[PDB]
RNA sequence: GGAAUACUGCCAGCUGGGACUGAGGACUGCGACGUAAGUCAAGGAUGCUGGCAUAAUGGUUAUAUGCCGCCCGUCUUGAAA
RNA sequence: AAGCUCGUAUCAGUUUUAUGAAAAUGAAGAGCUUUUAGUGGGCCAUUUUUGGUAAGC
RNA sequence: GCCCUGAGGAUGGCGCUCAAGCGUGUUACCUAUACUCUACCGUCAGGGUUGAUAUGAUGCCCUGACGAGUAGGCAGG
């Protein structure tokens, strides 16, 4: 089911953006919600806030 | 390898004010995170909207008609440096508009030193017929029947020793 | 690749031949230098010279023979020059300069024997067309070398009977040619042409 | 053992590690020439013949064209040639890892080499020269690049 | 060979066909180097042999028709 | 007859070293004809054999062999990085090494 | 009018070359193949081969050499000094 | 360091929000008596300054 | 934009000029006690253990993280 739901999001993303295209409007694309965050600098140096 | 890409923002549309002006320029940018940051920084210096009230309502690629075709570039280029801000106007002989505007960012870096950070795009044209060019180095490659040698090449050698005395005849 | 590498040092750079002979010394390669006096250093000849003096003008007060030792052979300046590029002081950097040997022109047994050339190195190869450069005999022999005129004068009898050995190579070339052109289209021959040979 | 043990040693846990046959490469299949790298035989010209259940190949001379006997030899201390010599009528099944147990040549080994040898030596002149290629030892020699080289 | 100045890539094609280029680049002493080189780097170790042996016989020959 | 190498030649640089720290632990070997880190890729896990002549006199032979392997590729002009069970000497900068094409896989 | 290729991202796609590790110690569990019996790469390596008692191999001293390492303790001054 | 009550709603070198008092992230190692060694040297450096003229100070 | 003037020593030296100098962009490679996986010592925390253990329950084991440091404190030798 949750393979089900990806592949028929991705196609509906996709159709809608085509569609959005084609008809000559803008595409409202939706907001991102995850991001993923990795630290690069050490634990040294670092400002306390 | 630079990239074109298109950039359209209408600052966020509230109450009495539907479908803004829709600002649309075009951005030479390595990816889409660049172009979208030269975008915000051209509608602040230029215009009034900031990231604050802006929104990104698409960004798109933009490939050369003819990638295949010899065009004549005319660039218009506002670029910053130590002394004040001015215009500058320049001609170049490429294939393609990324070209273009990658050998400008070259010879403004080697030349002017002036980099990506200080450089503005304000226009790029093709020059349609001969005598249109202003620039005579630009002019040195429209002769009819133009040839000329390549004299002293620098081979390349992949051994540290080599028994012919090589010669750069070409 | 070679128990002894010849290198031909005419027409070539000091610092890119040094290097490169410094680094195949490292590596433990023999390497005999030839020709020194016709090394050639960028640069006009002026600066090469003023160069030269500023680094001699250091003599020390207490010691001036234990202190800087200035050499104005080609070869001792070749030497020093590679000498620095190598880590001296030491039983490494001290074997490896034993592998390398410096003369003026081509003295026998040399002579009778096959020179190279480094291509990285060759003047008329790095140096931008129609640009000055110093001569290494030259220079020497205006900062103090006395030698240029007997080296020149033996460096020609050189080029003499060596002009008719490779007269008289070609001659047997010629025998070679002749052979190998009536020994072709045979069965023998048309094999080895389909074989690649 | 009657024994039962006298000191208290853990016992191994159960392994889990089948025994698969070998996987040969694509390069090594019967009737190929082979070229030795290591050993007494080394740098000298062989045959494929057959691939033994200890992971060893059955490599014969033949005897009597190089002196090289009916010998085993490791996958990995060979060099696979792209010529290849009929094997088909040459029998190979009798010999086995039993075979070559060594609990003064037996005289069954030489039987069975003469066999082979007559076996083999008639595929062996069916191509001209190969009889002196065998005989001929590899070496290599100034310039030659084994990266480069096609085996 | 002649050709148009900014010849597309059907034109160019039929220009190279009409000079016969090909046929002049094969008899050249370049091309045929490239494949020699090409057939020496495809050579086998028994193509080797024969080689040797095929050497061996024309160094023979040759030194046989020498001195005479 | 004329030649019996089956190996090919090559030269021992010095070990894995930084600025001013070494690691006698890893050899760097260069060998001949191998000018990029794709034609060294073929010499990776073969055999590395040193030989010298010894004053003594141990097995019948006045010669002593220490072995050694191909780990991985070093740089970009074909040095490739090598250990043996041995370190080597520190003496043998720029000595000839013998890499045998075994074990093969061609 | 029509496909192909470049680029991006995916493959619970396939398959070669190289290096180190073999940790646990009779089964208890998650899993796969198989109608079943049974098998398996499934909570850590097994089988075979070659060297050995005037052994294999290992240990100490200096020299042979790739690199590094300021002379120790207390006390001044925020430190070195 | 020992004791009691305990794991929480005891909190934050964080953010938003609110008023001009409600959520996000993380930690449940948090709360209250007793005493028990040592600790009141300062340097570098941004901003205020204490104000200014060759400068510092 | 670069160059010259314009006021016992060292880009470290060797040295270099389509640079091995300067500016920019892309790949190729070296390493620290830095980071990923694994072998081992110890500390902490949790857990298993007896109609007795196929080794002193002050025993025998499983799990995760951690390990700089002057005076001082605690603990084991």
């Amino acid at each position: 089911a949750y393979q089900k739901e990806y592949e028929t999001a991705e196609r509906n993303i996709i159709q809608a953006k085509r569609d959005a295209k084609a008809a000559g409007s803008y595409y409202v694309e939706a907001q991102h919600k995850l991001v993923f965050v990795v630290r690069i600098k050490g634990i040294n140096k670092i400002p306390p806030k | 390898h630079f990239k074109e890409y298109q950039v359209i923002g209408r600052r966020l549309p509230t109450e009495s004010v539907p479908e803004p002006k829709l600002f649309r320029m075009r951005i030479f940018a390595s990816n889409e995170v660049i172009a979208k940051s030269r975008y915000w920084y051209f509608l602040q210096k230029l215009h009034k909207v900031k990231k604050a009230s802006g929104e990104i309502v698409s960004i798109n690629q933009i490939n050369e008609a003819h990638p295949t075709k010899v065009k004549n570039f005319g660039v218009w280029v506002r670029y910053d440096s130590r002394s004040g801000t001015h215009n500058m106007y320049k001609e170049i002989r490429d294939v393609s508009r990324v070209a273009a505007v990658e050998t400008l960012y070259q010879d403004m870096a080697a030349r002017h030193r002036a980099r990506f950070r200080s450089i503005h795009i304000l226009k790029v044209a093709e020059i349609e017929k001969t005598a249109d060019v202003k620039r005579q180095y630009v002019k040195q490659f429209l002769t009819k029947d133009l040839k000329f040698p390549l004299p002293h090449r620098v081979q390349k050698s992949t051994k540290t020793f080599s028994y012919k005395r090589p010669s750069t005849f070409y | 690749v070679e128990p002894v590498v010849v290198i031909d040092g005419k027409g070539h750079l000091v610092g890119r031949l040094a290097s490169v002979v410094a680094k195949q010394l490292l590596n433990g390669q023999k390497i005999v230098v030839v020709r020194a006096e016709e090394l050639n250093i960028s640069g006009e000849f002026f600066r090469n010279k003023l160069k030269y003096h500023d680094f001699l003008r250091k003599a020390t007060a207490f010691n001036k023979t234990r202190g800087p030792f200035h050499f104005r052979a080609p070869s001792r300046i070749f030497y020093k020059a590679l000498r620095g590029m190598v880590s001296h002081k030491t039983a490494r950097g001290k074997a490896a300069l034993e592998r390398l040997k410096v003369f003026e022109g081509i003295p026998p047994p040399y002579d009778k024997k096959k020179r190279v050339v480094v291509p990285q190195a060759l003047r008329v190869l790095r140096l931008k067309p129609g640009r000055k450069y110093t001569t290494l005999g030259k220079l020497s022999t205006s900062v103090g070398w006395k030698y240029e005129d007997v080296v020149a004068k033996l460096e020609a009898k050189r080029k003499v009977s060596s002009a008719e050995y490779y007269a008289k190579k070609r001659a047997f070339t010629k025998k070679v040619a002749s052979a190998n052109a009536t020994a072709a289209e045979s069965d023998v021959a048309k094999q080895l042409a389909a074989l690649g040979y | 053992p009657k024994w039962y043990p006298s000191e208290d040693v853990a016992a191994l846990k159960k392994t889990r590690k089948a025994a698969r046959p070998q996987k040969l490469r694509a390069s090594l299949v019967p009737g190929t020439v082979l070229i030795l790298l290591a050993g007494r035989f080394r740098g000298k010209r062989v045959v494929y013949l057959k691939h033994l259940e200890d992971n060893t190949l059955l490599i014969s001379g033949p005897f009597k064209v190089n002196g090289v006997p009916l010998r085993r030899v490791n996958a990995r201390y060979v060099i696979a040639t792209s010529t290849k010599v009929s094997v088909e009528g040459v029998n190979v099944e009798k010999f086995n890892v039993e075979y070559f147990a060594k609990e003064e040549i037996k005289a069954e080994r030489v039987e069975d080499q003469k066999v082979v040898d007559k076996a083999l030596i008639a595929e062996i002149k069916k191509t001209p020269l190969l009889k002196q290629y065998l005989s001929a030892s590899f070496s290599l020699k100034n310039g030659d690049k084994p990266h480069m080289l096609k085996f | 060979f002649a050709l148009p100045r900014g010849a597309r890539t059907a034109t160019v094609s039929k220009k190279w066909a009409a000079a016969a280029v090909c046929e002049k680049w094969a008899a050249s002493s370049w091309a045929k180097k490239i494949a020699q080189r090409e057939r020496r780097a495809a050579l086998t170790d028994f193509e080797r042999f024969q080689v040797m042996v095929l050497r061996k016989q024309k160094r023979y020959t040759v030194k046989k028709a020498l001195a005479k | 007859a004329e030649s019996h190498r089956l190996y090919v030649k090559g030269k021992h640089l010095s070990y894995q070293r930084s600025k001013r720290v070494n690691n006698p632990n890893v050899s760097l070997i260069k060998i001949e004809g191998v000018a990029t880190p794709q034609d060294a890729q073929f010499y990776l896990g073969k055999r590395i054999a040193y030989v010298y002549r010894a004053s003594k006199e141990v097995r019948g032979s006045k010669i002593r062999v220490m072995w050694g392997k191909v780990t991985r590729t070093h740089g970009n002009s074909g040095v490739v990085r090598a250990t043996f069970r041995n370190n080597l000497p520190a003496k043998t900068f720029g000595a000839s090494v013998r890499i045998f094409l075994y074990p093969s896989n061609i």
